[PDB]
């Protein structure tokens, strides 16, 4: 495993152990979302308003729909071929995404069997129901807006304002939509798109959305801010102006023989001078395999780190030695800053650069002296057994480690510099040092 | 709260033919079961996390299955060290409840 | 290798209370749940509560809220089940478990007894 | 031309090829955004929530007109000379927003001309139009909302509550308002500034300013989201407390013997692992010269890649001899992700990673095995009419390349891994093996 | 100092000199955030919507609690101790925000004592101040949503509609809720958390909380644009539905003997191609130490830089070298782009580089040309009083530095190029050079 | 080189239908607007409507929906223009063309006679 | 729909001199205009793209103007291959127009 | 080494303006705020106005504002004040001083005598 | 405006003994005050920036503090060198404001 006492005593003090899951086995249920209101109760002076959301409605949809028939005329049953000469070019996910789509046109017939219903809904949340096979609910981007602003206002108002305020949220709806459903959206067959997205066909109100379809669970926040819970658009309609969207709900797998570590990259005192060491904070060990995670795509958790997709990466085998105990093959940045951490705790031990900090034991009375050729010290019990960092003071346990760790010193990295033009610097420097020697 | 009920609280197989235990959720709960095997005197040991993900110590004979409400947990070849009580459990709600458990027996 | 240790098994008088511990060992992950399940005889298990090691809250079965008391050590990993004004009906073996929606590692059981 | 074949051994299975289009040739239209609401039908009671709002918004706007008279004062007809003197210190793009500034002040002051009318407009879209020498549209901040819920909530409530709510709506305007017009906006000069930015003015209803101006076109999506319709603040009053902004309104040029090359990064094998080449997924060829593209910036489409500026970038020769064939000088990281692209069609041609998908034929049954000397299999309908890949059963072309593709090895890269803090532990090795050389 | 001559011969014309200031001594006011409207006046069309919304987000916020009551429970007075046993692992910035807490854990508690008073309020702002002791403002989320609307709508629609539009607004106001206040929010204890953020409890408008704590200054736009006006949550009431956030409202102090230099990046000629540097834009100077800083983070004003927390880091000796005189050592990238800044004007002085633009004089009519051998031409009144570029006229002043400037050349710098694919692939040159050379 | 080769002039009986193909070959990009235009003697250019080879939908012109039908193959890279019901005002020349807006290759034209 | 007129069915201008065809758009359409020529017996071929934009392959004697609805394409030096029908194409609407058509001729 | 240079003292008649200058020499910032205060015998320390010689605005003091002019030349650094009407009361010593919200330097003061 | 008033126009303090200048705003400036000592025929000088923080020319025998309204200045140990006019300035809101001065003398 990781060398935990060296990387400590190089200033990476271990952090807490998070579980490794993954979204796996999305279960599907099938929405309409109509993206135009019913103004049927105010249409006396609706005016061309509609008429020219309609036009402009339609202009944006009609690519997400060609995109699909994209897929949907060179899919057919055989159990699901896919006729990849029309096609031509395309991904691995983009076939499986037209897979699923012609997956999904089945229950997207059956939807469109109450096409009729879906035009008629004049409520922002409807549930249509005639048999078991039609099921579907269906959600309206301004109703609720039509319902209680503007229908409660036409006698209130010359209604050429209702027009217009009808006209202007219509349009910043549509503002809202074209940053999702735009030509951004430039492959909607893809089912890694997410239901906030989605969802500002709504308005963005995804919270109605997943509560109306009865997804309250405990790892439903979990699967919602990790991106997992995304959805497909599996039918665009350019007459009544809806689409159906098949929403993945998945549940978290965890990796087993995974987990993460976390370092807290506490500043180290080293040649007059403080460094923090530059290794990842974040490693994943799976099947004791060291390697690194993208966990900026992931959401940390205090139990575990959850990913909607494998986020490990490669890791090189100076880092991998780095943390298994070769302490001078970690790299190490300089601190120019004076916000760096320069102490942390783990399990009641407290690793803290005294030369920066002025320690000193409550318990004692005398301060914490680190001398110049200690990088941290480490504060435990049984040499101080409260100590206190200027405004903090704070119980501590006994470490775990060697008993000696404050006076087993250890071989140092490198000195690096991480500024993209740094990088170019050196690179350049290097490679003027090897002309120089070829 | 969740009732998990199962169908047999007892269930007589002979050794090496298929045992099939099936546990039904009062509402749906989107493959969060779980299935425990429990000798006695011994407490819950955990078969399958999930509808169909088997625990890594498991026998690949112990089968997982389920959609909505009816889920299945399912033993191809029966053998004298799978003579348990089975449970499943529901993690959907917060109620976290029980099935009532099927004391599989041999004939 | 886990290994969630208990208390041995009690024989408590009813209308007092006991303490039943659950030292967790060897796990690898520094925060998670820790459920409470009882096991009567002619019943299935019953779920007692939650404690959260790493947030401090717990959940309680609504059932069994109020009947006990779910506290944590996180010094020596060990947390503890308060159960008070016990009666015949608690004698049950009691579990303790990790658990990530599923029960993952449980305990050897302490078997409570309810008697004079 | 780019090797795609050797690419395609390598995993850079050849994508579409998009047209270079960029930005050019902008007309200008201006408007005016008032960005004070006109509460006269309810001023009996606003309060002092107006005043207040009215001196929150002059020390919010005060700025922005302090910088454009540091512009105003120094320019001046020659035709228009800037004393650069007096302004010391500008970057070229500055100078001519500033040229463009002074050449729009001449319909800045015919639209100041009908100072009394902005004033006066009640609606939330207004149109001016005195003579054909003043026909400009007013948008109101918070118009419509004050015509449509606080007017008619006069006598239904308790109108402190109307003051009150008066009062919140202005200052979540200026909550959305501070993060695009506050200190962020250093250079109101510039004319870089976007349709999206300068619409918060508005309340973020870019789609009613662009559909009042009457840029509805096939076109418009394309400019509108690759951030090519932008617009300058032309004036500022600090009385009337209203912006006019200059709106411009571009035709997207084709960048003629130009295209953008997408190359989908398939997954390949060597020595017994799973390997992804490190080249750029897009390449900008202009001339038949091999350049980088900044895409993140682009809007990327179907047809074409679409971009506000040129963003063309640089590339190393020994990337441009990888793209061209030597496909030893391409470098190639490891897979620990088991979700990067196992496969890609391509001309209805399949290039999968046999060793680590489960390639079959369904033509004839037999499973498509890969051997441990092949990086990739090219799957076409000379070996296989229809091939089975799990959930996914596709008809295959022909390839066009040459027929000997899967006994034809190639060269390989050196590996590399490109995690940022691996690229200082590369960094740090390489440095010390030159001082070790040295 | 900077060699500001070299460096405008290699392209790098100084601009304006930016003050430092950071951050520093935050003063405390206390507010309260009751994240629950009072439905009173409609409780009779209310129907299970509150019941609902009370379960979600008691959900939302009991861990919000539990990581609180884990600092709550383990630190005590003494002044202030904690259990870091029962803590077990924290960093330095989180033991600082528990210290903070248990500091605002009085004021809570004296907050806490008007809980009915707190649950009672039917306004979107109320001042709650029964003695001196107790003198906070409660902010409601969607008070003003239901009185303006909800209320006065009664007796215009169907109930049911009004529950289904109050269920609506709680559903929304969850969904902008849980991108800030959702499982993202893994550390309420820390106080670098945003008053824009917390503002999201209010439903975004930090204005109107700001405004009605009496923030109004000069700097109080550059301290909320800065991220330096932050709140951290002191109290969560899981009955009640409210939380209390302490506000943390700093001065902007000046880093003293320190400023940041920009430099304008122009473009400048060598063996017939066009180059840019590859420096930092802008060089932090304190105490004539010359280092980097994270300017991206920091907000950038025409006085100064601010920003919430030292962002200096280390610059390697060769950039150094660089800028203070050492040209051979700054590594300059292609100009494959045709948008790249062209020239730049610094103290009346124009530096340009006229083998790309058409510079001529207007003064005398000539053509200002350009030799192979001159990177940049600097422009000034001794040689061109007025100087014309394409669209724009200048008036020049004089140049303070040396007459012979456009005669003196300097040494260049090697070409790099920064792609990141590129930095790859010059590492893997790199590396194989090495192997080859070893 | 970029070359749009259509079908040869074809005499058509009034009352059947035609259908005029156009293979592009040579093109650089990929996905591109290929539209039909219309010339009759004594007339200008009239659009008919564009197929659109990226994604799976067309435009037509209101005066040729109906009259038209576009349908195109995207593994030869030809598209198809299917004239139905043809009368005599429907002898004209035709052309098809990439457009980017503005057609920007030119086929070398269909001459369709409708006579008896 | 955009209906575009030219000034004039035919022009006859001399060689040498600068030829003047001009097209009026029914409204703004915003410099999204293309200007083609077309020889008897060929397909058009395109000259100005957008109001000025030359194509490559064309001679810079052909010179594209306008503003607002009002378009020109100039001819500075008439030569022999110049005499051909030019059509201005609008291309900001969907029901895509061309104008009438100018049959260029010689003097 | 900043200092702020101002004219000599100055001897007005009443009714005519004065024009103090204030030049800025060693000044490490290109763009800041330089305010004009104003001191009688008697009297505190009375700001007049903040000219800024970053973005092209100034702030004047309701008390001194139409009294006072603030102007600036970036070119030479060079501020100045223009007091116009002036009375015996407006005999004071005036000083330049940049400011970050407090003045940090100060001129060294131009003495204004407004006697017949 | 804020008025900033100090407590005497003039203190006699004795040489090494500490000197406390007060001063008090009319509202809370939030510790934006400045200290400034100004000795005849010269300019002011700053001595604190905000409440608390000295300027680096400033010996440490200055001190700042304050809070609320309320703010003080403090010489711990009188010098020749510090007889001189004292003035707070709040820079809290737009008017900038003086205090009365505090003519520091000798007993």
């Amino acid at each position: 495993i990781l060398h935990y006492e060296k990387l400590s005593k190089i200033g990476l003090v271990k952090g807490v152990t998070r579980k490794y899951k993954i979204k796996s086995n999305p279960l599907t249920k099938d929405i309409v979302i109509k993206m135009i209101p019913n103004v049927s109760n105010m249409s006396q002076c609706t005016g061309s308003v509609m008429e020219n959301y309609k036009t402009r409605l339609n202009g944006i949809l009609t690519p997400i729909k060609g995109a699909l028939e994209i897929y949907k005329n060179n899919t057919h049953d055989c159990g699901v071929c896919m006729a990849g000469v029309a096609i031509g070019i395309a991904t691995a996910a983009q076939i499986t995404a037209g897979v699923a789509l012609y997956e999904a046109m089945k229950n997207a017939d059956n939807i469109n069997k109450l096409k009729s219903s879906i035009e008629s809904t004049n409520e922002a949340v409807v549930k249509l129901q005639e048999t078991a096979e039609k099921t579907v609910y269906v959600f309206t981007a301004l109703q609720d807006y039509i319902n209680t602003n503007l229908v409660p206002t036409i006698d209130k108002i010359p209604c050429k304002q209702t027009e217009l305020s009808l006209d202007l949220a219509l349009s910043k709806y549509l503002s809202d939509l074209l940053f999702v459903f735009g030509p951004n959206l430039q492959d909607p067959v893809s089912n890694s798109m997410t239901i906030q997205a989605i969802s500002q066909a709504f308005g963005g109100n995804y919270e109605t959305l997943l509560r109306t379809l009865g997804y309250a669970t405990e790892d439903f926040d979990d699967l919602l801010e990790s991106d997992s819970i995304t959805g497909q658009i599996i039918y665009v309609d350019l007459s009544s102006y809806y689409i159906i969207v098949r929403v993945y709900f998945p549940i978290l797998t965890e990796i087993q023989q995974a987990y993460i570590q976390e370092l807290l990259p506490v500043s180290f005192n080293n040649d007059n001078s403080e460094w923090i060491s530059i290794v990842p904070n974040f490693i994943l060990v799976r099947n004791t395999l060291i390697s690194n995670i993208e966990i900026g795509f992931c959401l940390i958790t205090k139990r575990s780190v959850i990913c909607n997709q494998d986020y490990a990466t490669p890791m090189t085998n100076n880092m991998r030695e780095c943390l298994t105990g070769s302490t001078e093959k970690c790299p190490r940045e300089l601190v120019v800053s004076s916000h760096v951490p320069r102490f942390a705790l783990s399990n009641g031990v407290l690793f803290a650069n005294c030369i920066s900090v002025t320690c000193q034991c409550q318990t004692t009375g005398r301060a914490i002296s680190q001398s110049g050729e200690q990088t941290l010290l480490m504060i435990d019990n049984t040499t101080c057994p409260t100590a206190v960092l200027g405004n903090v003071i704070i119980s501590l346990g006994k470490y775990l480690g060697s008993v000696n760790y404050n006076s087993e010193g250890i071989a140092i990295g490198p000195p690096v510099f991480t500024d993209k033009v740094d990088i170019s610097s050196q690179i350049s420097s290097m490679n003027q040092s090897l002309q120089q020697s070829k | 709260d969740i009732q998990m009920t199962q169908s047999s609280s007892s269930f007589s197989v002979s050794l090496g033919d298929r045992t099939t235990i099936t546990c039904k959720a009062s509402e749906d709960i989107y493959n969060r079961l779980a299935w425990f095997q429990q000798k006695p005197g011994n407490a819950p040991r955990l078969l399958i996390s999930g509808a169909t993900s088997l625990e890594t110590g498991v026998p690949s004979r112990f089968s997982g299955s389920g959609s909505g409400k009816d889920y299945t947990l399912s033993i191809t070849s029966l053998q004298t060290e799978d003579v348990a009580t089975y449970y499943c459990q529901q993690y959907w709600s917060s109620p976290w409840t029980f099935g009532g458990g099927t004391k599989l027996e041999i004939k | 290798q886990v290994q969630l240790q208990q208390s041995g098994a009690e024989l408590v008088r009813p209308g007092t209370s006991v303490k039943i511990s659950c030292k967790a060992s060897g796990y690898t992950f520094t925060n998670y749940w820790l459920g409470w399940v009882k096991q009567r005889p002619g019943h299935g298990l019953e779920w007692i509560g939650d404690i959260y090691r790493g947030g401090g809250y717990t959940n309680y079965n609504e059932k069994f809220k109020g009947k006990a008391t779910l506290t944590a050590d996180t010094s020596s990993s060990t947390a503890y089940m308060q159960l008070s004004s016990l009666t015949s009906e608690d004698s049950a073996v009691y579990f303790c478990a990790t658990r990530d929606g599923y029960f993952d590692y449980w305990g050897q059981g302490t078997t409570l007894t309810v008697s004079s």
